[PDB]
RNA sequence: UUUUUACUUAUUCAAUGAAGCGGAGCUGGAGGUCAAACUCCACGUUCUAGCAUUAAGCC
RNA sequence: UUGAUUUUUCAGGCCAACCAUCGAAAGGGAAUCCGGUUAAAAUUCCGGAACUUGGAUAUGGAUUCUUCACGGCAACGUAACUGAAUGUGGAGACGUCGGCGUGAGCCCUGGGAGGAGUUAUCUUUUCUUCUUAACAGCUUAUCACCCUGGAAUUGGUUUAUCCG
RNA sequence: AAUAGGGUGAAGCCAGAGGAAACUCUGGUGGAGGCUCGUAGCGGUUCUGACGUGCAAAUCGAUCGUCGAAUUUGGGUAUAGG
């Protein structure tokens, strides 16, 4: 692998030569959805920090 | 009771079975209700209800697994999720 | 050994500064769908590789041979 | 046709080891070679690896189980016992 | 006479454990600030077979609280633990199968495994397949907890000692007969050199206290004093009773 | 002199790449407040096999 | 590890879990083949043709005025096409048996071009030569994956019944 | 690192037949087993054979045990005289 060009050892994508396409797709969706719910759990917490 | 309501919709109304069909029906705005089986992966589940939030669609959480959700629909296969396009003779949309 | 297909690339390659010598090989072949024809292989010896151009046309070979640099040593086989 | 009247999977042992030991082997060895329903994907694709290891071919979920069954009766009791005691503590 | 097989094991030449294929020592995490004050979350990456062990092991990845690094722990897999499960360890961890909690944080009747004898020894009790520890009661004034061990013994442990909720996976292993000498050979091929065993009564008087005679027989009582010396302790050492166990004990 | 149990520094056991110990104080949740705020608890992480590293900001 | 300094001084920036060493001519492991040659050496010599590692280094190409390239819905493609500390992974790297499939070498065999044998008779006959290395380019695959689509009258499918 | 060629035919699977059900029967397929016949191999039963100042300080011949595992084996390594 040291003596071959980079296109042979990677794929033009995030985590190209490290993760497969489906595992990168699942990381992206999981990162987006989980972080979206983090905002929801924060605004909801602030809703219970002013009435209860 | 909802099993009886859901069975009537399959007999008389319109529906799609399967994750790929449900997401298409949420994109097109043709979904009236989304039913998700209990053993559906949470990542797929939390994504279906994000699509429904954008699409302004109610979500019903079936209590059984995809084996039980499939047999309620009169199918001999497993149904992880489904969308109701047209509740016909049933009143499932008014109950959920 | 690398094979060269473009005749224009071969003449530009034969005038590289590291090119020691050239070989002109004549093969009496037959296409089996006709009769005898004379194939010519032009072989250029560079530092790393020997470069071969196969010229199946007996006339394009003669024109190509006089198109090589006059300084190259040419061995006729 | 039916090939063996009663030995079943233990017919590989021939006449050796004693009938009582072979019928005791048959009970647990049918269980360890069975296919179980996956609690994650719903398919009947769960098979044993080594003891206590049960893999699903479809969804590639591995669960820790019993030596010869995916779940022992003792584990099922603990699951409900832990579930019950959790409810009281969390009200 | 000669040095008997009991005594040759302590030198440990051919009697050490065969440990090439073992997958690491099964331990809890080192007790740190997160477990003492809150909880830390890890994810189950693998559930693997450990040669020489009936219980499968779980590989759980935690974050290092102080440096950018992943820490892989080797836990004893409780039954029901699956790959991709989140494992919570600490004082504030919830009562779920696979979570690591201090003993005082568990109500009476909680089934727990890989329990610490002492705070921070990373697990001593109930580690084999199908085994567990039952929490009997608490003594909050003295900060002590009563537990029942797999042998039936009652023990008093610090309430800060940790354990893993559930039963050790792989239980029921003993229910199946081995049926063959070869099965025991393969069983001990990855444990240690203790099989097969020659009966001492079948040896010569040099080899064993039971050897010799014109019939195979022990000749003297096989119950041996606790105060006997090495080379004598062959048989039933400090036996309170002998014979078939009849009735309750 | 004998029995018991208090101390920790001798001694002994264990762990860690000696990372958050002990006390007090900030903040809330409470006791019913009979001076005046004393006592107790907590004090940023729990649908998901994602991410977290080489400080932003304020003075 | 850098920026250096020519001030042969330095300035610092990161880290020091673990890490003396020995232990395999059958384990792991950078890289070579063919033809010829001696009385006796050859993957070592000769001829030709390659390869790896370390170092130095210029030219061409590539890239930049939207500074660190484009194309494809996608799987992904390419002659290239910044990337420190630190981190995460992969390869190294792995039992045994059973049948199945593909390849290679060998075995068998037809025509043709040669050479040898038998031939009282018979035998378009019996035997034999007809080869192609490492390496370079293009092309080539089970499996796996992507897009489309939405399936009971269930269908696809292996020698071995698994898949939706 | 090594271990011809056969026999038998366990689970699982396919099809057909019978039954109200609980279930049963048949034909294939499949290829299990410290299974079996039997080479190499490993061993060493009997002739109480040969030899017995030997080919040999343990061999030779026939016969025999076993032959896919508790198998056979090279090298490295550990254990040392009460
Ligand atoms: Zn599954």
């Amino acid at each position: 692998y040291a003596q071959v060009s980079k296109t042979h050892k990677t794929v033009q994508r995030a985590y190209g030569g490290s993760r497969c396409a489906n595992c990168v797709k699942e990381r992206i969706v999981r990162a987006f959805l989980i972080e979206e719910q983090k905002i929801v759990k924060r605004v909801l917490k602030e809703q219970q920090d002013k009435e209860k | 009771n909802i099993n009886s309501k859901l069975a009537l919709t399959i007999k008389s109304g319109k529906y799609t079975l399967g994750y790929k069909s449900v997401v298409k029906s949420l994109r097109t705005g043709k979904a009236k209700l989304v039913i998700i089986a209990a053993n559906t992966p949470v990542l797929r589940k939390s994504e279906l209800e994000y699509y429904a939030m954008l699409s302004k669609t109610p979500v019903y959480y079936f209590q059984g697994g995809n084996n039980e959700l499939g047999t309620v629909c009169g199918k001999l296969f497993r149904v992880g999720t489904l969308s109701i396009l047209d509740a016909g003779d049933s009143d499932i949309l008014s109950s959920i | 050994a690398r094979e060269i297909k473009d005749i224009k690339e071969f003449v530009e390659l034969a005038r590289r500064s590291d090119i020691k010598s050239a070989i002109v090989k004549v093969n009496a072949k037959v296409n089996a769908n006709g009769k005898k024809f004379k194939q010519t292989k032009f072989k250029v010896r560079g530092s790393r590789y020997q470069y071969t151009l196969v010229v199946n046309d007996a006339s394009k070979a003669k024109k190509l041979q006089q198109s090589l640099p006059p300084t190259l040593k040419i061995t006729n086989l | 046709t039916k090939r063996t009247k009663k030995v079943g999977i233990t017919g590989k042992f021939g006449v050796r080891y004693g009938s009582s030991l072979r019928r005791q082997t048959k009970k647990l060895e049918v269980q360890q070679h069975a296919k179980y329903d996956c609690s994650f994907c719903g398919k009947r694709t769960v098979q044993r690896g080594a003891t206590g290891i049960w893999n699903c071919k479809s969804c590639k979920k591995t669960v820790a189980g019993g030596a010869y069954t995916v779940s022992t009766a003792a584990a099922a009791t603990v699951r409900s016992t832990i579930r019950r005691l959790r409810e009281l503590a969390e009200a | 006479g000669r040095v008997i097989r009991n005594q040759r094991k302590g030198a440990g030449s051919i009697f050490t454990s065969h440990t090439r294929l073992r997958k690491g020592a099964a331990k809890l995490r080192t007790l740190d600030y997160a477990e003492r004050h809150g909880y830390i979350r890890g994810v189950v990456k693998q559930i693997i077979h450990d040669p020489g062990r009936g219980a499968p092991l779980a590989k759980v990845a935690f974050r290092d609280p102080y440096k950018y690094k992943l820490r892989e722990e080797t836990f004893i897999a409780n039954e029901g633990v699956y790959t991709g499960q989140f494992i919570y360890a600490g004082k504030k961890a919830s009562l779920n199968v696979g979570n690591i909690l201090p003993l005082g944080a568990c109500p009476e009747g909680t089934i727990v495994s890989n329990v610490e004898e002492k705070v921070g020894d990373r697990g001593a009790l109930g580690r084999t397949s199908g085994n567990y520890v039952i929490i009997i009661g608490h003594n909050p004034d003295e900060n002590k907890t009563r537990v029942k061990l797999p042998s039936g013994a009652k023990k008093i442990i610090s309430s800060d000692a940790r354990g893993v909720i559930g039963v050790v996976a792989g239980g029921g292993r003993i229910d199946k007969p081995l049926l063959k000498a070869g099965r025991a050979f393969h069983k001990y091929k990855v444990k240690r050199n203790s099989w097969p065993k020659t009966r001492g009564v079948a040896m010569n008087p040099v080899d064993h206290p039971h050897g010799g005679g014109n019939h195979q027989h022990i000749g003297k009582a096989s119950t041996i004093s606790r105060g006997a010396v090495s080379g004598q302790k062959a048989g039933l050492i400090a036996a309170r009773r002998t014979g078939l166990l009849r009735g309750t004990q």
